[PDB]
């Protein structure tokens, strides 16, 4: 099915802008990397899995570089959708 | 919703392998239909492709 066709977890913020959770994931047994410059949150997928929908969490802002969400040293409110 | 699609599967999914579907949020960088197969695989799909739109209508008619 390709290794870039899997849905990718996101979190919303208080302006409703979606940002991706990390910059890499496994996809149909291959590696999926987001494009450099993509806005992301420095949050592990397995932590996102535990996030309760629509409760506010605190997310470190980042940008993707070679498949890693590189920290921008800023935090903002983030929430998981339904 | 809680996931967004980056690229679409280029190819046909047989109708009999489709279990359900949903549309990603308009807050995503792209629009997409996600199909969930009977094996639990989630497949980002082109929401402007006629075959995809038809498969959504197929799944809706079974509901």
């Amino acid at each position: 099915y390709g290794t870039d066709t899997c849905p990718f977890p996101v979190l919303a913020n208080k302006t409703n802008k979606a940002k991706f959770v990390g910059c890499h994931q496994k996809c149909n047994g291959g590696d999926q990397k987001l494009t450099d410059g993509t806005a992301c949150y420095v949050v592990e997928r397995k932590v996102w899995d535990r996030m309760t929908p629509m409760l506010w969490y605190e997310c470190p802002l980042g940008e993707c570089k070679n498949g890693v969400c590189e920290d921008l040293r800023k935090k903002e409110d983030c929430r998981k959708g339904n | 919703g809680r996931e967004c699609c980056l690229e679409y599967f280029k190819g046909a999914i047989p109708l009999r392998k489709l279990k359900t579907w949903y549309q990603t949020s308009e807050d995503c960088s792209r629009d997409a239909i996600v199909f969930v197969t009977v094996q639990g695989r989630a497949i980002c799909s082109d929401p402007n492709n006629k075959r995809v739109k038809n498969a959504v209508k197929y799944l809706q008619s079974l509901e």
